[PDB]
RNA sequence: UUUGCUCCACACAAUAUAGAUGGAUACGAAUAAGGCGUCCUUGUGGCGUCGCUGAACCAUAGCAGGCUAGCAACGGUGCACUUGGCGGAAAGGCCUUGGGUGCUUGCUGGCGAAUUGCAAUGUCAUUUUGCGUGGGGAUAAAUCAUUUGUAUACGACUUAGA
RNA sequence: CAGUCAAGCGUUCAUAGCGACAUUGCUUUUUGAUUCUUCGAUGUCGGCUCUUCCUAUCAUACCGAAGCAGAAUUCGGUAAG
RNA sequence: AACUGGCGAUGCGGGAUGAACCGAACGUAGAGUUAAGGUGCCGGAAUACACGCUCAUCAGACACCACAAAAGGUGUUAGUU
């Protein structure tokens, strides 16, 4: 019988890990890490995505569940060509995290008028739903 | 339907007050879903009333009110300076406030 | 400074206050601890200290100066006629203590149970319980509902029984009622046992048995207000003490200004709720025989 | 503020026996140019026979860090007087400029030491970026081939005083 | 701004949570905290009971019943720490503490209705790991409380049945996924997608 | 420091298997199984090659690792124990008076039981634990056995003989006497 | 002791709201881990997927929401009722099977609103009272004084007394 | 009233117990020093009586050490119940 | 005793509290900035940002100021040879 343990792996931060700037200047685009400072800092790079390369806290990023082959220290001009390739952009937009932000920002925009769309929206599709769970 | 605001909720904190000395013309009030100065900004100016009910019917109610403006920002979370027509009472401290969304920019 | 020589304290602190009881019957403050394995029983009882007397009884003690010869003891005779069992409660266990659920009566209540919900009864309808009592006499209309709900809930059962003061020769001619801690059995059992044992009477050769350690809990005589050095204790003062010798000298140091909590001070003696332990019980004595 | 590397040169007033004095230089870190102007003259008449009052400044400018976005090891050597003496000591850290390293510099300082600015002479800040050359094993451990952690534990900031939801830790 | 906001005390820190809450009820928003007894202070038991013996050394020495009244169960001891950051003297700090319920467990008119976290307060969120803490039903059993056991039992009789009603509800909301995904496809989520929803 | 990374590696034999949940070791193998609640560490554990598991601290301080390394050696100690066994034997010492032990079992909770320790008429009783079985050899006098899969149990009931024969009162430099542990090895070492 | 008291429902009500203005919207445990879905070993596993805040979710249109008229629906919601239960920690609230009864903005129409004059909270949710209204409901005690001595300075207490 | 150092004592061993030459303190249960308060007055010595507090523990609980082989001591710890 | 600045003769903001310390000296009001001091709650103001260090079975927590020392500790951290 296999020694069961409990996998419990999770996110490690590495050269080429694709992270999220969540506070500053980016606030909300992506960057890979390019090279490990300390523990709590590290160089990152966003220049596909508009970030410059700069020094910057983790606790001032969050890390994300992708990331590509990206040899370490790279400059601007590396990094946004493995990034291409391995369609990191494209892969976090595909994704469930990148769709509610989306969504957040979707829903933010919303003016008054289709706001009221919304609204008659939603009582026409809670009409037919909430027949469906009647009949069945 | 069932809703009708067109205020925003609004706490009455306190007067303007040092430790020990308190300014009564100067109430610091807080609003409901604003958190930092930058959302307070858009406040800045509008109508507030204190509106309260007294036993005594004056001029056709018994609902009397006090009215004042947001004259400016408070600290770094959210809470606005405002001055009334005549000043809170005081015992309204934690009470409601409406803050209206008149003189309007959008 | 300190004090010349030590002494110990006159008195207890911890039979503080020295007040009257709140009433003339002390209660069971604490009954005994429950025992699901057991079968059901009362764990108290209640009776009328009539007074002491004398026996003669040969000392087993195997060891002892005194062994096998006899010895001469003050006893407390307790006049104690069967207690009638007239009602229930039932109490929940909560974060805040034991709570009464309900109380469940009995069908009937005796004048001398019914004396005990009046200040004057001679001038009054009687009327007590007749409204409840209409309650009853049914197969399951009102009856059982109560016992249920003490059944499904209420951990602690404990029954209500009253003296039959009647049988005493006392002239207060008015039950004393109190509860009694069911500790044997199950919930549902006590519950049961409170039920058929309902409006009769409970025998004291059913309780305490012979060469048992019981307790007794009573209201001392009373004494009324008394000074200190009877009260407490304390040392009688010089014979030529100016404006009093029955006193406590200095009531405190000048620091704290006041007046201590833990100084003897004239009050109230005696009429106080005291829980005796540790009394054996030498005859268990039948009325229907000389 | 934030510390900018500036070199300052200055001299002796120049008298008529002696025209064109030494002109010596130096590299300083300090907040501001007039922090820079003070701290020359400090060090100056610390080595040499001259004050602010006898001497002038020749030159004043900034050096900017040469490649600002290349994480490299810093040797740092500074000497700091503690309550009881004075101790040399050499340190390093990882950065990517020479003024945030001493900015991180003064701040390991004053945590450690409890050593504060006025107390603090920085003797040489060099950088080295061959390995081997580094002597601390608080520095060595992020060097190893192919590094990775995770960050565990990760506690989340909350806009809002309440939240509806026990906060989980995973990443 | 709610009319009540019911918090769990359980995972929270005393101090901090109590800071929170007095913030809240002088601002006036009621409140009433439940788990007092799983609350939790930071530093080992033998820390927390040391300092609440200091607490009871205090006492008026010329008559015990005037001094500090030292409340040995977990819900008047966060009520403790509360009133120490209210004005509570004064006719508007009556007022705000008047707005405050605590209670061990969770009573009746409050296990079916919603409670919320603090997470400036939650020991997961503010101690560093491998840091000591003391839980409040442990320390106050110490010190004399006595229905620590009583509450375990009916906190075990709460969450069983609360275990249900979420059974229950994991029951009802599966029935709307799977009528939703036939009633999917409609133009309807199709313009709410479009249009954010 | 806060050394980034520190990691220990367990080696399980073939027959036993080790059941890792979040921070609960159920060591299972011939004699039975060893469980342990091990949630005061903040640990992980990594599983390579089904003889192979690796228990590593992130971003430890000094305390941190040195706590790692106890819990890599309880994992060895349960797996010893499935696999072997803990077996520890006791001697008693007496100058005059011979130490009467044996084992009682009232309502079938087999206590240790020791008589006549330095001639006292106090009657010293130890209950055993579960898990732990006590054994008296014969081929030598004046001792005791006892073997169990938990070293802890083991080694604790061993204690628990030694501390009810502390000699009081007295230089216990010249009154030695007591049942002191003399051998603590395996069931089946090497067999 | 000149119609007293109780429950409930209405035409009118007070020292007033420590402060309404869509909704306090229920798992538990862990956090060096979990949630949900699914597969399979008469059982504490495998495979998917979510998180990274409630910026959510319900409820949301109509004289503060009117008068009405139709449709490819057999739904949803309020109310006077009804049948079964559940809930004692402070339960005093939760689920209910049946009928009636409205509404329904799920979709499509007709009519109304205006002058509160360019804003004025522009007034929309209870405690308690009357020789109040009317549908019910079972018709007591304490205290003084007298008395007692298990009590007692006086009060207080323990008793008795048609 | 405690501590540090340890030359020495302790039979041939500093430290079981002590401990010189030095030196660091603590306390306000001594007495000085001072004169701040009180001279339109705070009743002063001692004892008696009575309560509480402190611990720098004499006794009683458990224990560590010894120049503790038993008895008796001595040193120390938690401890003012 | 010296020089100066203060209190006495002086409120006000801060040091919880206080003649003298810090800030600033005062007609009656209004608005805006500040000083010293602060910004978890009492209490106006970041449960802000950043790097470390510390876990105390008497932690520490802000000048005057309401005290602590010598001597020690593979407790922990950094540094020198």
């Amino acid at each position: 019988t296999d020694s069961i343990v409990k996998a419990s792996n999770w996110r490690l931060v590495e050269v080429g890990r694709v992270v999220l700037i969540k506070k500053g200047q980016s606030a909300g685009k992506l960057a890979a890490i390019v090279e490990i400072i300390d523990q709590k800092k590290v160089l990152i790079d966003g220049p596909k995505a508009g970030v410059p390369r700069q020094a910057i806290n983790l606790g001032q990023v969050v890390l994300t569940p992708l990331t590509f082959a990206l040899p370490r220290g790279a400059r601007t001009a590396t990094v946004s060509k493995k990034w291409a390739a391995a369609a990191v952009c494209e892969k976090w937009a595909a994704s469930s995290w990148a769709k509610k932000i989306a969504q957040r920002e979707r829903r933010a925009a919303l003016t008054d008028f289709e706001r009221f769309q919304v609204m008659v929206l939603r009582k026409q599709k809670r009409y037919t739903v909430k027949k469906a769970l009647a009949k069945a | 339907a069932e809703s009708h605001r067109l205020y925003v909720k609004g706490k009455h904190l306190s007067y303007q007050r040092s430790k020990r000395v308190n300014n009564p013309n100067v109430s610091l009030i807080k609003i409901e879903g604003v958190a930092t100065p930058q959302d307070a900004q858009f406040y800045l100016g509008k109508r507030i009333a204190y509106v309260y009910r007294a036993s005594k019917e004056v001029r056709g109610s018994k609902i009397r009110v006090m009215w004042g403006k947001v004259t400016r920002t408070h600290g770094n979370s959210g809470v606005v300076r405002a001055t009334f027509r005549n000043n809170l009472p005081a015992k309204t401290f934690g009470a409601s406030v409406r803050i209206f969304l008149y003189p309007s920019n959008i | 400074s300190h004090r010349k020589y030590e002494a110990p304290r006159h008195g207890h602190l911890g039979f503080l206050p020295r007040k009257r009881a709140a009433s003339i019957r002390a209660r069971v403050k604490a009954f005994p601890k429950d025992d699901r394995s057991k079968p059901v029983a009362l764990t108290s009882f209640l009776g009328y200290k009539a007074g002491m007397t004398t026996i003669v009884r040969d000392l087993d003690r195997p060891g002892s100066k005194f062994h096998k010869r006899e010895v001469v003891e003050a006893v407390t005779v307790v006049d104690t006629p069967p207690v009638v069992v007239v009602g229930v409660v039932g109490y929940v266990e909560t974060p805040r203590g034991l709570r009464s659920l309900t109380t469940v009566w009995a069908e009937h209540l005796s004048d001398e149970v019914k004396r005990r919900f009046y200040k004057n009864w001679y001038k009054s309808k009687k009327k007590a319980f007749t409204k409840y009592s209409a309650k009853y006499a049914q197969d399951g209309a009102g009856i059982e509902r109560e016992l249920a709900r003490i059944k499904k809930y209420a951990s602690v059962v404990r029954v209500l029984v009253h003296t039959q003061i009647r049988k005493t020769p006392l002239a207060q001619k008015k039950a004393h009622l109190a509860e009694i801690q069911l500790n044997g059995g199950s919930i549902s059992e006590k519950v049961d046992w409170a039920r058929e044992h309902f409006e009769k009477t409970v025998a004291v050769d059913s309780v305490f048995e012979q060469n048992e350690m019981i307790d007794a809990i009573a209201v001392t005589k009373g004494h009324g207000f008394e000074g200190v050095t009877h009260r407490w204790g304390t040392k009688k003062l010089p014979r030529k003490t100016h404006r009093g010798l029955r006193k406590v000298a200095c009531i405190g140091a000048w620091h704290p200004a006041h007046v201590m909590w833990s100084v003897a001070r004239a009050g109230q003696r005696g009429y106080h709720s005291r829980t005796s332990i540790n009394h054996k019980i030498y005859r268990v004595g039948k009325g229907d025989d000389e | 503020a934030h510390f900018k590397e500036y070199q300052v040169i200055g001299r002796r007033l120049p008298t008529e026996s002696v025209p064109e004095p030494k002109l010596f230089r130096m590299r300083i870190f300090a907040s501001n140019e007039v922090i820079a102007k003070s701290r020359y003259w400090y060090f100056l008449q610390k080595l040499h026979k001259v004050k602010k009052a006898s001497g002038e400044i020749v030159s004043i400018n900034q050096i900017n860090e040469a490649h600002p976005t290349k994480v490299k090891n810093f040797g740092v050597w500074v000497r700091y007087d503690s309550r009881s003496g004075t101790h040399n000591m050499y340190k390093e850290i990882r950065d990517v400029s020479r003024v945030a390293a001493v900015e991180t510099l003064y701040q390991d300082m004053a945590a450690r030491h409890r050593a504060r600015f006025r107390s603090i002479h920085i003797l040489k800040v060099a950088e080295i970026e061959k390995t081997a050359d580094v002597k601390r094993q608080y520095v060595k451990q992020f060097l190893t081939k192919d590094l990775k952690f995770p960050l565990p534990h990760r506690v989340q900031k909350s806009t809002k005083t309440f939240s509806y939801k026990r906060p989980s830790t995973f990443y | 701004v709610e009319p009540v906001v019911v918090i769990d005390g359980k995972g929270h820190l005393v101090g901090r949570l109590a800071s929170v809450v007095a913030k809240q009820l002088l601002n006036g928003q009621k409140i009433v905290v439940v788990r007092a007894e799983e609350l939790n202070i930071s530093g080992e038991f033998f820390r927390n009971k040391l300092k609440y013996h200091d607490f009871l050394r205090k006492a008026t020495a010329f008559n015990k019943t005037r001094g500090p009244f030292h409340f040995r169960a977990p819900s008047r001891i966060f009520y403790k720490a509360l009133r120490g950051m209210v004005s509570h003297k004064t006719a508007r700090g009556k007022a705000a503490l008047e707005r405050l319920k605590v209670f061990e467990g969770i009573p009746p008119p409050y296990d079916k209705k919603k409670r919320v976290v603090v997470p400036q307060a939650l020991r997961v969120l503010r101690l560093k790991p491998g840091r000591k803490y003391t839980t409040l039903g442990k320390l106050s059993t110490s010190v004399g409380w006595k229905y620590e056991d009583v509450v375990a039992k009916l906190e075990a009789k709460r969450k069983v049945s609360s275990a249900e009603y979420y059974a229950k509800k994991r029951a009802f909301t599966k029935k709307v996924a799977s009528a939703n995904a036939t009633a999917a496809e409609s133009d309807v989520a199709k313009q709410l997608a479009a249009l954010g929803y | 420091m806060k050394y980034i990374q520190t990691e220990q590696q367990i080696e399980v034999p073939e027959g036993v298997t080790v059941s890792i949940k979040s921070r609960i070791v159920k060591v299972v193998g011939p004699r039975g199984t060893l469980t342990k609640n091990l949630k005061h560490i903040d640990v992980t554990f990594t599983k390579v090659n089904n003889q192979l598991i690796k228990v590593a601290v992130h971003n430890g301080g000094r305390k941190h690792v040195a706590a790692l390394r106890t819990v890599k050696s309880l994992v060895d100690n349960m797996i010893t124990g499935v696999t072997k066994g803990y077996k520890y034997k006791m001697r008693y010492v007496y100058a005059h008076f011979p130490i009467n032990v044996n084992i009682v079992e009232k309502d079938g909770a087999k206590f240790i039981e020791v008589r006549n320790f330095l001639g006292d008429k106090k009657i010293r009783n130890v209950p055993v634990r579960d898990g732990v079985t006590i054994e008296f050899s014969t081929n030598v006098k004046d001792e005791i056995v006892l073997s169990g899969n938990s070293v802890e149990d083991v080694s604790q009931n061993a204690a628990d003989l030694q501390q009810i024969c502390r000699v009081r009162n007295k230089d216990i430099r010249k009154f030695l006497d007591g049942i002191y542990v003399s051998h603590k090895g395996f069931i089946t070492e090497d067999l």
